[PDB]
């Protein structure tokens, strides 16, 4: 369908993060690839715990910090061509519910991956080397810059 | 009887997610991908999981 | 806002179950969707698409990719649904030509047969005018015979004949207001008046469900464009307010005017607009209103005059009305009824009236011979039954269909019945078995709609006898039987 | 320095996260270039009252001089056509934008009311929602066969093609290119789209060449935003504030020197220019694969409402799913559809109609010259012109209602004649007010050399 | 409870400092009530 056919609203995008159940799939999803994770026989549960982690991390921060620009063409005329999906989020508001939950989450995961993992340094780097990654570009100073002029276009 | 409802139960399971506007060989990778988790999950359970969801399916079949 | 009659409508929120399942859905759609971009991206499997000539490789390209990815992965796929020719008047019973494709959609070729007797659901006859033989056809042939089809020239210069202002006092006599003016399209009337009324500097409030012609029709003024909650009163309140207080965003002055747009009848949602407190805020804040009538003007009162004769409000109320003849009169056209004055300044300052042509001389009588058969100066009893019928119709159908256990939004008195089906295969299962079950019906996607909410709209008409309602009826329970549609946790 | 660092990795490691977190803070301050003053007044309630009940809004229609020429609307009382009544007078019509005299064509009404008969009047939906009739696809068809091009588009209103194909693919931080007299649709379709414009004289390649080099050069400075720019050269095939044609020629080199696609309104050239009447592509020969996009409508030739736009399927496809007078409006009432394809078999019949008006075109253009009070401007070639006044006045009210006068004299005289009105306020580059001539294969020689006659005597009476 | 206070004792210090920052940071996020509209005007 096009857009605006039944909501007036140019972007839609920018919605999709307050729909009614996206944090419960969201949440579920992350609970069925740590499933998955597990049903590995021969990787030992510290390994699986850091797996889920980085492997989490690396799929969000793909998702809403690297692809820019909206998948179906929008009436505003290309306002958003360039915006990642973290700056297109709620219009550019930069404190709301769903941006909350969205930092929030990586550091209960870390948390979790942390402790499950006996606090070994290995692990350690790794799970503070990923969810700085994600945490980074959180953060309102970074919005809407490119360090070194990389993803500008 | 039974056919009918299994061939529903795919209706319903194909609706549900979304295989149904999916090409063929896009439901066959899916499916493979599907089967594969499942059995690899299964043999894991039973390898290190204790058997005592086992003596339940048992006493559930008896 | 003082209601003389019950106002009833029900928008219940979809089961959570039906959520998750939904978002399963798309996120399996998108992740084929990336496999599939890859794959075509290293010409491994072959595109059906046509590409830039070998003269402009060296050219940017013209499209970018990314925004038609829910074209190639998704509305391809059920891309059947729409578009489907049809070879005869859209009556209650329309002929579709079939069609085939062995190229998954991407490519349609045409078998001989046709479908015949295919319930219509899916046009906009609210009164049932579109039919080939009758007095009306007999008018249009009439005219067209001397006339002839289509005239040459704009309004200001030669272009403007008698039967334009025949027309035009009909229209101002049929809604009661002093004065209106026709123009040759619907979407045209919004854009190309709504700048005219409001420039830079002015406020325009707008609804959250508009039209995409009020939409354009805003941005092309520079006025600043606010949008309030879908008749959420508080909202329009707030707003008002805050826009009278605060003054403009950059230089705190005093706007020069505030207009706010809103509809009788939206058409997807089905809700009706709440008019009375929408009026007592616009006298109570000084404002201004645009009405928007194209699916009330027919469909609504208790003899078409629109959806204030429904409410019972008083037309010199609202500021400017507009309106469209495509709807319930069965032809294509546009109009804006007001204040001599409102009147007089559009036809000198229109973008349409200047530039455009005006209407085509059949059309205009064809709209001049049902408008009076709805008024009554035929002497025929004809016309004042459809409105009877419409509401009969309206009623019965709602009624039944909300006490087999379906989820149905908007009033109890909108001719146009929602009825949600939440996922995404559903919606081309929907639609596939409907047309094999001889029902025609419009199904609407996610980038249209929220992402939760995927439905299929039925336009209900006085065309409708009961049979046909009772076949409809028992087919839409079958296949929501077969696909499980029935969400609803009151009734089942 | 080597003794600090074996001290600091002595050091525990709280002492050095505190020195760290020390650090950051004092970036932090030194990079705090806002200052604050910690004072937050609030409005009172009593003041808020004030101000919403102090405010008084302007009237929603300004007051409207009673002047005002374009008030007055000429009542025809009848067809418009050859031999019309205007305000209850017989003239002839030099008026009205039917060039090929298709608008009474007996077979053009026999065909609207077979498919009056077997359709009705009305569509009652969109594209997408069974709006679709299967004149429709005969007529894209049709429109794809005569212009040799892959695929067509039809709208329902001539203002709507433009404006609407236009915004589709141009999109914000895009640069188009676009000749200072365009007509008012275009205008619109440019600033629905929020792309760059720039204006370059009218037909001028000295302007247009400067003006890619200019870009050429800001490029330079940036190769990776010149690599995601699109450019576009919008012009019209006959002008219709100017009445003179576009050299194509240039142009196409121009477009295959610089990588920028070409956008062309054939609404006046399209069913008078060319031998088979095809548009400038054809009198000028240039190739119909060469231009991208061509637009035109079915009103003033084809004598029908709606509009269309014509190329490759690469670029149609997209309107499809991209134009908004195309996803969201009810499609074109089957009559009318038929009245256009009966319009373009009887065209493709006999070509030798064009033929036929260019040489009328040239017998009214040159004996219109010699006017003492006025100028002609446009080209031998062209059905409309202009006639402009020779020695303007201080202001335009006056010309404007010189121009009146002489066309009101001439009306009296059993000549029908038009001004050109335009949005004063709107209109980007404002025409000087001028009397609109157009010319039919319906008008005879005759008719023709007294209409140039009684003209003539009309402006040297008015002026001197 | 127990068992989790054994483990955490059984922790390195800077882990557990960058445990209690990031329990700072989230408090923090909490309670920003403020929803700041992020944007810039300047006169013409
Ligand atoms: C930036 C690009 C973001 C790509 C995200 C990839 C997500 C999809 C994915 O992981 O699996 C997809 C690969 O997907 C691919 O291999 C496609 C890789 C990008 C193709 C771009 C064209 C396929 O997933 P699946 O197993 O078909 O389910």
């Amino acid at each position: 369908m096009n857009v605006g056919t039944a909501h007036s609203e140019v972007n839609p995008n920018t919605r999709v993060m307050n729909s009614r159940g996206i944090w419960l799939s969201y949440v579920l999803a992350i609970g069925l690839l740590h499933i998955v994770l597990l049903s590995i026989p021969f990787v030992s549960v510290p390994v699986v715990w850091t797996l889920t982690n980085l492997i989490h991390n690396m799929g969000m921060y793909i998702f809403l910090h690297t692809v820019k620009g909206t998948p179906f063409e929008t009436p505003d005329q290309g306002k958003a061509r360039l915006l990642t999906h973290w700056e297109q989020m709620d219009y550019g508001v930069q404190f709301t519910a769903s941006r909350k939950f969205l930092t929030i989450t990586p550091i209960v995961l870390y948390f979790l991956t942390s402790f499950y993992t006996k606090y070994d340094q290995i692990h350690f780097v790794l799970n503070t080397v990923s969810l700085m990654s994600v945490l980074i570009p959180k953060l309102p100073q970074l919005h809407g810059v490119r360090i070194f002029g990389i993803n500008k276009y | 009887r039974a056919w009918k409802q299994m061939s529903w139960f795919y209706y319903q399971y194909l609706l549900v997610t979304a295989l149904y506007m999916l090409e063929p060989w896009e439901r066959t990778v899916f499916n493979s991908m599907l089967v594969s988790i499942v059995g690899m999950a299964l043999y894991t359970g039973y390898v290190f999981m204790p058997q005592h969801i086992m003596a339940i399916l048992h006493y559930f079949e008896i | 806002g003082l209601y003389k009659r019950p106002f009833n409508e029900a928008f219940e929120e979809t089961p959570m179950l039906v959520a998750v399942l939904t978002y399963v859905g798309y996120g399996v759609l998108t992740l084929f969707g990336y496999l599939r971009d890859f794959l075509r991206y290293w010409r491994i499997e072959k595109c059906h698409h046509a590409t830039e000539r070998e003269e402009q490789k060296d050219f940017v390209s013209l499209y970018q990719d990314f925004e038609n990815f829910y074209t190639r992965n998704l509305y391809m796929r059920i891309r059947d649904n729409w578009n489907r020719p049809i070879c005869s008047v859209p009556g209650a019973r329309v002929d579709i030509m079939e069609r085939q494709s062995h190229d998954y959609n991407w490519s349609f070729k045409y078998t001989g047969n046709i479908i015949k007797g295919v319930i219509n659901m899916g046009s906009y006859n609210y009164l049932g005018f579109a039919r080939n033989t009758g007095s009306c056809q007999e008018a249009a042939a009439k005219v067209l015979e001397e006339y002839g089809a289509g005239v040459c020239s704009t309004r200001q210069e030669i272009g403007n004949l008698d039967k334009h202002e025949e027309l035009e006092e009909l229209v101002a006599r049929f809604l009661g207001v002093e004065a209106a003016m026709a123009y040759g399209m619907g979407f045209a009337t919004n854009s190309m008046n709504i700048p005219a009324l409001v420039g830079k500097g002015c406020l325009i409030l707008s609804d959250e469900l508009n039209h995409a012609s009020l939409v354009l029709g805003a941005r092309l003024s520079g006025a600043t464009i606010r949008i309030f909650k879908h008749n959420n009163m508080q909202s329009l309140e707030k707003l008002l307010k805050d826009a009278i207080v605060y003054g403009q965003p950059r230089t705190r002055r005093p706007w020069k005017k505030i207009l706010i747009l809103v509809e009788g009848i939206y058409s997807m949602e089905g809700s009706i607009v709440r008019l009375p407190e929408v009026i007592a805020l616009k006298k109570k804040y000084k404002a201004y209103l645009y009405l928007d009538e194209a699916h009330s003007i027919g469909a609504l009162g208790p003899t078409g005059r629109g959806v204030v004769e429904y409410f019972g409000l008083d037309p010199e109320d609202v500021d400017v009305m507009m309106g469209t003849f495509t709807k319930s009169f069965g032809a294509s056209g546009g109009y804006i009824g007001g204040k001599k004055e409102l009147i007089d300044y559009l036809r000198t300052h229109s973008h349409s009236a200047v530039y455009a042509t005006s209407l085509s001389p059949p059309v205009v009588e064809q709209i001049i011979t049902s408008m009076k058969c709805i008024m009554g100066q035929d002497g025929t009893s004809l016309g004042k039954e459809c409105v009877q019928q419409l509401a009969e119709n309206t009623r019965y159908f709602r009624r039944r269909l909300k006490e087999m256990g379906f989820i149905i939004y908007g009033n109890e008195d909108s001719p146009v019945v929602p009825l949600m089906l939440y996922m995404p295969a559903k919606i081309g299962a929907f639609g596939r078995e409907m047309l094999k079950r001889n029902i025609g019906v419009v199904v609407v996607g996610f980038p249209a709609t929220p992402i939760i909410e995927s439905r299929a709209r039925f336009c209900l008409s006085a065309a409708h006898t009961k049979e046909i309602l009772d076949t409809a009826l028992k087919e839409i329970d079958e296949v929501g039987d077969l696909l499980q549609l029935k969400y609803s946790r009151h009734r089942l | 320095l080597v003794e600090m660092v074996q001290a600091l990795y002595e050091a525990p490691a709280y002492h050095l996260i505190l020195e760290g977190i020390l650090i950051l803070w004092i970036i932090r301050l030194l990079f705090s270039k806002t200052y604050k003053l910690q004072e937050r007044s609030d409005l009172t309630v009593k003041e808020k009252e004030e101000l919403i009940e102090e405010w008084q809004p302007e009237p929603l229609v300004p007051p409207v001089p009673k002047d005002h020429p374009a008030l007055n609307y000429n009542i025809v009382s009848g067809p418009p056509s050859h031999k019309t009544v205007v305000n209850g007078k017989e003239c002839i019509n030099f008026a009205s934008f039917n060039f090929l005299g298709l608008l009474d064509n007996p077979r053009v009404k026999a065909a609207a009311l077979a498919s009056l008969k077997k359709y009705g009047v009305g569509t009652c939906g969109p594209r997408g929602f069974y709006g679709t009739f299967d004149v429709h696809l005969d007529l894209e068809d049709r429109l794809a066969k005569f212009m040799k091009t892959e695929e067509a588009i039809i709208y329902s209103y001539g203002f709507a093609t433009i404006a609407s194909a236009i915004p589709a693919y141009s999109k914000r931080g895009d640069i188009v290119f676009v000749d200072r007299a365009a007509c008012f649709a275009i205008q619109k379709g440019l600033q629905a789209s929020r792309s760059d414009i720039k204006l370059f004289k009218h037909n001028d390649m000295a302007d247009l060449e400067r003006l890619l080099k200019e870009q050429e050069i800001e490029d330079q400075k940036n190769p990776r935003k010149a690599r995601v720019t699109r450019r576009f050269i919008v012009v019209e095939g006959l002008y219709m504030n100017t009445g003179t044609i576009c050299p194509l020629p240039e142009l196409v080199k121009l477009k295959y020197k610089y990588k920028a696609r070409i956008f062309l309104e054939e609404s006046l050239s399209f069913g008078v220019l060319g031998e088979h009447g095809r548009g400038v592509t054809e009198h000028y020969g240039i190739n119909i694969d060469d231009i991208d996009l061509i637009s035109a409508n079915m009103e003033n030739a084809l004598a029908s409402i709606g509009g269309f736009c014509c190329g490759r399927s690469f670029v149609i496809d997209h309107q499809r799913l991209s134009g908004q007078g195309y996803c969201f409006s009810a499609s074109l009432p089957p009559l009318l559809a038929a009245a256009a394809i009966e319009a373009l078999n009887i065209m493709e019949e006999n070509p030798g109609i064009f033929a036929v008006l260019k040489e009328k075109c040239g017998q009214i253009h040159k004996a219109l010259q010699g006017i003492s009070g006025l100028k002609v401007v446009g080209e031998s070639l062209s059905p409309a012109f202009h006639l402009q006044l020779e020695e303007s006045t201080g202001s335009r009210e006056q010309d404007v209602r010189l121009l009146q006068e002489i066309v009101d004299q001439c009306m009296n005289r059993s000549i029908a004649l038009t001004q050109a009105r335009y949005l004063e306020k709107e209109e980007k580059c404002l025409p000087p007010p001028s009397i609109r001539v157009v010319v039919t294969v319906e008008q005879t020689e005759e008719e023709l050399e007294r209409a140039a006659s009684t003209i003539k005597e009309v402006a040297q009476a008015v002026l001197l």
